[PDB]
């Protein structure tokens, strides 16, 4: 159960972070709004930037950080 | 940094002390073995050590037999220095 | 107090090895080693690193810098330092605030590479379900697995132990 | 004979005694009668930050027991 | 004799030589293997059910599979 | 490309040329090599912590304690040299000539 | 110095060198080329002199910083394309310090300053052992990872150092300094014909080791070091000239004996190769390191130099020495002339 | 909450240093035939205070390295009883014995600065010795360290104690439990272990901080109580009590034996401990592989 | 050169089963028991096929089981298995060795009336 | 001389320290583990250049999963146009904790 809450959460957040994308590069020239930077169309973990992109301190050194140096 | 803050007031605690004290007023080769043959030994502790960490595996007969290629070459390390007067003065 | 702490420690740890890299007096350069070992240590434990940065501390800042002050105290005094240490301090820092001003407030700078330019909180794993803190089963391996590896480090080190009491006039 | 000497042993073992109990008691305090969840793994870890995730405080000591359903 | 000659050495070899030899008879060898085996630390994958083996229950309550139950018999 | 291996190279290249070029005596340029070996240590490190190359990790513990038992061999050379003369001097080398 | 001890770090140098040949895991590749520094360090310093202390000095810093640079290439290596095999690699930086730190190891022109020095003050035997098995151990590397090194790296050190090797060796007055020249100039050329053909390498590293050995052999045969001693050795023994003629005039490589097969095989797969220049130009360069093989043989053979009496009282008394294996050797390093299609041994 | 642990961990460890540094007088005195100090102060706690206060009064290496040296050893005093399993342990460290021994060895680079700092003396070699016999110990007391975890599972700590309110760990290893005793009297650097320079006070509270830093790590690994959860103090006050007993059995040890020779201590050491720890360590290896008990590790 | 495609919030509009991990740590061994048959399903999908956004209404499914086992002990018997979760909550770490009475007494609720 | 006791001998010594897809302790993969076993049957039964010629699309594949260096220069690129509208300050952003 814990699993399928995590892939719906990294779902969630793919899908705010390319509505992100979609609102910011309007003006940019080439930038496909949804490129891959790979070539064959699997599923690839994502790399934490992805999940957390554009967050500003506090909740990426709470989902990265925290374990490193807490308790 | 939880470390890191104990670190800090700990480090400037002892600069407090260090400043109310201090701001209100030809060898032997006999003694070179001793830290080569440490470090050696503290070497195979270094190899040693990671065995508790270890000690739930499948293949234990191997685990078994090379902790006690360790343990014996330690051994015959430690006979070798003390049958060849090595740390002897 | 910012984000970049990674990269912070990772320039004072540049700073350090500058600082004992100027040539001092050898036991100058043996605290500037252990203070470049310590935020080395705390590098490797911020990336967690919770087992093996650690482990490997009691080695290198537990057995060498003693042995080498040791060795430093009974062989000379050097009691006299000179300009050309200053001098390669300062280019050191040079070196290092121009590649922190055109990693900082620029893009990239390219020995043969393409550094990306931001503190690397990313890339990171997605907290995915170890349960055993892969380090410890990592470094727990060599006795189901590594037979011959124990077996040629331990002949060497009993080869190192016969070769410096030989060496020291053995028997 | 030692009649003179086991209250100044206390007063050292009181002061052996003290920091154990007050950091005990700010232990009990600072989670509102709870321990500190400890968590020592990666998945110890991700089932605290669900933990305060779901307990709306961003807090994880809440816990939020079973009225959560319908 | 040979004993208190070098004592503390001599006793070293015995007891270093009692911890050789005795790893060579034991009644809890097999039985130190199988319940360091019987710990499941990687997750059972479930799989494509099967083509009939006489294994594999549906319900882990139903005995059909091979399991352990001197965890519990000493 | 994880920004802080740059400057970890860059450490690399700096203890380098203090184990290369040194003036006075040998214990500082061992001490370079010795810090230089400390650089490997944690670069490697670093890339199997963030590569989760968890099967392999015996590259840290193994490189230091080998690169440790060179170091007390360079001890003990070093050790021979300040016995057979006065100092451990760069200089009083002369002898043997190329 | 107990002989036992002695056979214990022969049988590490074996075991170093054959964890370089048979080891697929770059880390044990670099701990052989360790163990074998670790065992070749007393091997030296047989003696007590402190000529010995500043060689193995030397020769320690030499080994070393060559043993990190490897390990840095490997690090660089896995930062790139990651993998464990002793494979074509993937970087031009990883292979460039790699063949810089072999260079530092079995030496070259850039890398070589520490050759004559480290084997002039040491006993023979050591020179032997070390000249023998130190450049045994980075040819199978070579041998392994040649399909991804930039040429002009080993070619600009291979003509450096046959050219170094050639002009630094018509001066020198010691046989050590002599034998460490032609090892110079000799494994130049053996690292030459790395990217076309490893068959030539490898059996010119047969020849050569076969022809240091019956020359350290035959200077086993006479403790000597100078040509003065050699010109005695003339005047008490006549046997021993014309095994320093055929072997000095075979390391000159003269097509009747046998060590011109290993150069002319090497001009005929480097010239079948439509560069000629090159090869012509490193042929003038071996035409041109043979002076001083050639007035070696004539102080020792060929001229007659006088000498000091005692040799008579030395006459009564027998060249009573034991030879590991002189005879038989040498007769295989001086008479293979028609033994050309034995190049086929490899595959 | 985090500064007052901070604080509550690191001001007791003052009172805690004088008050012992007057019970060790006091029962010395009593070891002999001295009463006091009891004149000057209800039974001589003004003794330690003034004693502190006056030799910050009673004062007047190369600046830098002689500040190094102490700066080095007091914060290495107050920053090591961090991962102490007082029933709830400051911070929940996943490894800290080796943090201990790491951090010992850290006191033996303080106490090698210092002999460096004694300024070019005869004095300084004795001090180079004093730094050979404090560094002869590190091997003798990991190893038995490692021995005694190696029942234990793993360095977690918690799951020590878990593992010790059964039945004291004195009971699988009484003679392996008193050769790691012996250690830490050699590496305490007391009585029969001796000897050898300001500040004084800083060297003092240093090393009788390092003295309480091993007691409370003794009373902690070998022994325990029946730990009743919702109630530390209980376990506090038992385990405080048995720390008292233990620091007074240690100082009762430091009074009534003579010191060694350099030459038998080393000799001593290595041709006689180390291949019965290494015989011990061997055993303790080959037994739970024999008895089907090995600790499970989390 | 690829661009993906992901799916909307149109199936990621989902409540969830929101309580803590400490109580549900406290089900284990009876939300393993009764319901965790179909959920396999959704297992084996995800371990032939590493795909999320391909087996998500499984996740739905699971989702909607766990919910209905938490019905069913939330109106069924009882009320001390809250009892037993609060017991159990500050025990740092959770063991089983913790809380054994109340756990016995719900054996006993869970045994006679279910 | 590559010698064949590691071929000859059977016994694998060195064949478990090489790359991933061998059996771990706890069985985890890496990062790239997929694309570690794809380009490893790429170059199974191939004289290595004709590897370069032909799997060079799962060998830039397998860099760019071990290094994500294009993607943190995407990254980097979303960054910098973030910056720089930024400074000229548009819509506050509800990315964060909003809508
Ligand atoms: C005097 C040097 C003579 C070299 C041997 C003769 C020779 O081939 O010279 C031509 C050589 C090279 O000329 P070449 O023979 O390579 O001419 C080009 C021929 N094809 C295109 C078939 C390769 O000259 C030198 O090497 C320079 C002297």
């Amino acid at each position: 159960l814990l699993q399928a809450e995590k892939d719906r959460r990294v779902l969630q957040m793919l899908r705010e972070n390319l509505e992100e994308e979609a609102t910011i590069m309007k003006d940019v020239p080439g930038w496909k709004v949804g490129e891959s930077v790979f070539h064959t169309t699997r599923w690839v973990t994502p790399m934490m930037g992805e999940l957390y992109g554009l967050r500003t301190g506090e909740e990426i050194l709470s989902s990265t950080y925290g374990f490193i140096w807490y308790t | 940094m939880n470390l890191m803050i104990t670190l800090l007031t700990n480090f400037t605690l002892a600069t407090l002390l260090v400043t109310i004290a201090f701001w209100l007023p030809p060898f032997s080769m006999k003694f070179f073995l001793v830290a080569i043959t440490f470090l050696l030994f503290d070497l195979e502790i270094a190899l040693l050590l990671p065995l508790p960490w270890a000690s739930q595996t499948t293949n234990l007969n191997t685990m078994l037999t090379m902790a006690l290629l360790l343990i014996f070459l330690l051994a015959v390390s430690l006979a070798y220095e003390w049958t060849q007067k090595g740390l002897e003065w | 107090m910012m984000t970049y702490i990674v990269f912070i420690l990772s320039i004072i740890f540049v700073m350090g090895f500058v600082g004992f890299s100027s040539k001092p007096s050898p036991i100058y350069g043996g605290l500037g080693l252990i203070v470049s070992g310590g935020v080395g240590c705390g590098i490797v434990l911020n990336f967690g690193g919770s087992f093996l940065g650690l482990m490997v501390f009691l080695i290198y800042l537990g057995g060498m810098m003693v042995v080498f002050g040791y060795t430093t105290a009974m062989a000379t005094e050097q009691y006299p330092s000179n300009k050309v240490v200053l001098g390669t301090f300062i280019t050191g820092l040079l070196m290092e605030f121009l590649m922190v001003y055109y990693v900082l407030k620029d893009k990239e700078v390219e020995i043969v590479f393409k550094f990306n330019g931001m503190g690397d909180w990313v890339i990171y794993d997605t907290g995915d379900s170890g349960f055993f803190s892969e380090e410890a089963m990592g470094i727990a391996a060599l006795y189901s697995y590594g037979t011959w590896l124990v077996i040629v480090t331990g002949w060497s080190l009993l080869i190192g132990v016969v070769v410096i009491m030989e060496i020291t006039r053995g028997n | 004979m030692w009649f003179e000497v086991l209250p100044g042993i206390a007063v050292m073992g009181v002061c052996l005694f003290i920091p154990g109990m007050a950091t005990a008691r700010i232990h009990r305090f600072s989670n509102g009668g709870r321990e500190k969840r400890v968590a020592h793994y990666s998945y110890q870890w991700y089932l605290m930050e669900r933990d305060r995730r779901v307990s709306g405080v961003n807090r994880y000591y809440v816990s939020k027991g079973l009225e959560n359903i319908d | 004799n040979v004993w208190a000659k070098e004592p503390v050495l001599v006793a070293s070899f015995a007891i270093a030589g009692l911890a050789v030899i005795l790893p060579t008879l034991s009644p809890y060898t097999k039985y130190s293997l199988m319940i360091n085996r019987a710990t499941p630390y990687n997750y059972p994958v479930p799989l494509r059910d099967d083509g009939n083996m006489p294994d594999v229950p549906s319900h882990p309550q139903d005995p059909q599979g091979p399991s352990l139950e001197w965890l519990k018999r000493l | 490309m994880s920004l802080v291996y740059m400057n970890i190279m860059m450490a690399f290249t700096v203890s380098l040329t203090g184990l290369l070029m040194y003036r006075s005596h040998l214990m500082s340029s061992l001490l370079c090599l010795e810090g230089m070996m400390l650089s490997l240590f944690i670069l490697a490190t670093l890339m199997i912590l963030n590569s989760h190359f968890t099967l392999a990790s015996m590259m840290p513990i193994i490189l230091l304690v080998f690169a440790a038992c060179e170091a007390a061999l360079g001890l003990s050379l070093l050790v021979m040299v300040s016995n057979t003369y006065g100092t451990d001097y760069v200089q009083n080398l002369n002898l043997l000539q190329c | 110095m107990n002989p036992i001890i002695l056979i214990i770090i022969l049988m590490t140098v074996m075991l170093g060198t054959i964890i370089v040949m048979i080891s697929t895991h770059w880390l044990l590749i670099w701990i052989g080329f360790e163990m074998n520094m670790l065992a070749i360090i007393p091997i030296m310093m047989k003696k007590h002199n402190p000529r010995a202390t500043e060689a193995s000095t030397k020769y320690f810093l030499t080994q070393s910083t060559a043993s990190m640079l490897l390990m840095m290439a490997i690090i660089i290596n896995l930062m790139f394309s990651g993998q464990w095999t002793v494979m074509k690699l993937f970087n031009p930086m990883a292979s460039m310090l790699m063949t810089m730190a072999l260079a530092m190891k079995l030496g070259m022109a850039p890398f070589h300053f520490w050759v004559p020095e480290v084997t002039q003050g040491i006993p023979l035997s050591s020179g032997l052992i070390l000249l023998t098995w130190q450049k045994l151990a980075p040819m199978s590397v070579l041998y392994q990872i040649l399909p991804s090194i930039n040429l002009d790296l080993i070619l600009t050190l291979s003509i450096l150092s046959i050219t170094i090797g050639g002009w630094g060796g018509l001066n020198q007055t010691q046989l050590r300094k002599i034998m460490a020249y032609s090892s110079i100039a000799h494994m130049g050329w053996m690292t030459a014909v790395l990217l076309y053909n490893p068959t030539m390498t490898l059996l010119n590293l047969i020849i050569y080791i076969i022809m240091t050995s019956t020359m350290f052999t035959l200077f086993m045969a006479n403790s000597t070091t100078t040509t003065l001693s050699l010109s005695h050795t003339w005047n008490k023994a006549p046997i021993m000239t014309i095994l320093v003629l055929i072997t000095l005039l075979s390391m000159g490589g003269l097509p009747p004996l046998s060590g011109f097969m290993p150069k002319w095989m090497i001009i005929q797969e480097m010239t079948k190769n439509d560069s000629i220049i090159l090869p012509t130009l490193m042929a003038i360069t071996a035409l041109l390191n043979l002076y001083f093989y050639m007035r070696l043989t004539y102080s020792t053979a060929l001229t007659m130099f006088p000498s000091t009496n005692n040799m008579k009282m030395k006459w009564q008394f027998p060249t009573t020495k034991r030879m590991t294996l002189l005879p038989t050797m040498t007769v295989l390093s001086t008479m293979l002339l028609p033994l050309t299609p034995i190049l086929s041994i490899l595959e | 909450m985090f500064m007052i642990n901070v604080l509550t961990l690191i001001i007791p460890i003052l009172l805690a240093v004088a008050f012992l540094t007057l019970v060790e007088r006091k029962v010395l005195g009593y070891m002999q035939f001295r009463k006091g100090p009891n004149v000057v102060g209800p039974y001589g706690l003004l003794q330690p205070i003034a004693d502190a206060i006056k030799l910050f009064i009673k004062e007047p290496s190369s600046i830098s390295m002689f500040i190094l040296a102490p700066i080095l050893a007091l914060t290495l005093a107050l920053t090591m009883w961090i991962p102490l399993p007082m029933p709830y342990p400051l911070i929940n460290m996943n490894l800290g014995v080796l943090f201990m021994l790491a951090m010992s060895s850290l006191a033996v680079y303080s106490i090698l600065w210092s002999g460096w700092a004694s300024n070019s003396k005869y004095a300084l070699i004795g001090a180079l010795r004093a730094v050979a016999q404090t560094i002869s110990y590190e091997v003798t007391l990991a190893i038995i360290l490692l021995s005694v975890l190696l029942m234990n599972g793993s360095f977690t700590l918690s799951t020590l104690i878990i593992t010790q309110e059964q039945v004291w760990l004195i009971f699988p290893a009484w003679p392996l439990a008193m050769m790691w005793f012996i250690s830490t009297l050699a590496e305490t650097n007391r009585a029969p272990f001796d000897l050898t320079a300001g500040p004084f006070a800083l060297f003092f509270m240093a090393e009788y901080a390092n003295i309480i830093m091993m007691n409370i790590f003794t009373t902690t690994l070998f022994l325990g109580a029946f730990h009743n959860p919702y109630m530390p103090e209980l376990y506090t006050i038992n385990f405080t009590i048995k720390s008292l007993l233990l620091s007074i059995t240690f100082l009762w040890i430091r009074a009534s034996y003579p010191r060694f020779r350099y030459d038998q201590l080393m000799h001593l050491l290595w041709k006689n401990f180390l291949p019965l720890t290494l015989a011990l360590c061997m055993w303790h290896v080959s037994l739970p592989i024999l008895l089907s008990s090995i600790p499970p590790q989390t | 050169p690829g661009i993906v495609e992901l799916p909307s919030l149109e199936d990621l509009k989902v409540q969830e089963v929101k309580v803590s991990s400490s109580v549900l740590k406290a089900a284990a061994h009876h939300y393993g028991a009764q319901c965790d048959k179909p959920n396999k399903e959704f297992m084996l999908c995800r371990w032939e096929e590493k795909d999320p956004r391909r087996c998500l209404e499984e996740g739905k499914l699971v989702n909607q089981c766990a919910l209905e086992f938490f019905r069913q002990i939330k109106r069924h018997c009882a009320e001390p298995f809250t009892e037993y979760w609060t017991c159990i909550d500050y025990s740092g770490l959770q063991l089983f060795r913790r809380c054994r009475k109340e756990q016995a007494q719900f054996d006993k609720c869970v045994l006679d009336k279910l | 001389p590559f010698f064949d006791v590691q071929k000859k001998l059977g016994v694998d010594l060195d064949h478990w320290m090489t790359i991933q897809s061998a059996e771990q302790p706890h069985r985890i993969p890496a990062r790239c583990h997929a694309f570690e076993k794809e380009w490893i049957e790429c170059a199974h039964g191939i004289g290595s250049i004709r590897a370069e010629k032909e799997c060079k699309i799962e060998f830039e594949d397998f860099r760019e999963c071990l290094l994500r260096q294009k993607t943190m220069k995407r990254l980097n690129a979303i960054k910098r146009q973030r910056d720089k509208l930024i400074k000229e300050g548009k819509y506050t952003p509800p990315p964060h904790h909003s809508g």
